[PDB]
């Protein structure tokens, strides 16, 4: 999922590199918000067909992280696994093997 | 301020 400690312009500028669709979401640490971080989603208004979306996320209080209160996890691995299968509240599920 | 544009499916 996440390729490193890149989310802003390296992410934006990788996830428009080779044109890797939808499904290529990766995750990266927050520049204002430490201990939170800010989802990197390949997603667009279907007009350009190649835009990045960031999702500003926020740690749970008892040491979690969680997009939406209709789903919370405690690990990042465990969240992923989750929106793998499908949308828990995001405009798309995460389907992506990777891309180095 | 930060892009940041959170999009649920409420």
């Amino acid at each position: 999922w996440y390729f490193g400690k890149l989310g802003r312009k390296d992410a934006e500028r990788q996830l428009l590199s080779f044109g890797n669709p939808r499904g290529t979401f990766l995750i990266r640490e927050s520049e204002t918000t430490k201990g939170a971080y800010s989802l990197s989603i390949r997603d667009w208004d279907d007009m350009k067909g190649d835009h990045v979306k960031h999702y500003k996320i926020r740690k749970l209080d008892n040491g979690g992280y969680y997009i939406t209160t209709r789903a919370q996890f405690e690990t990042l691995q465990q969240l992923v696994q989750h929106y793998s299968e499908r949308a828990a509240g995001l405009c798309c599920r995460l389907v992506v093997p990777c891309h180095k | 301020e930060p892009q940041y544009q959170p999009g649920e499916n409420l």
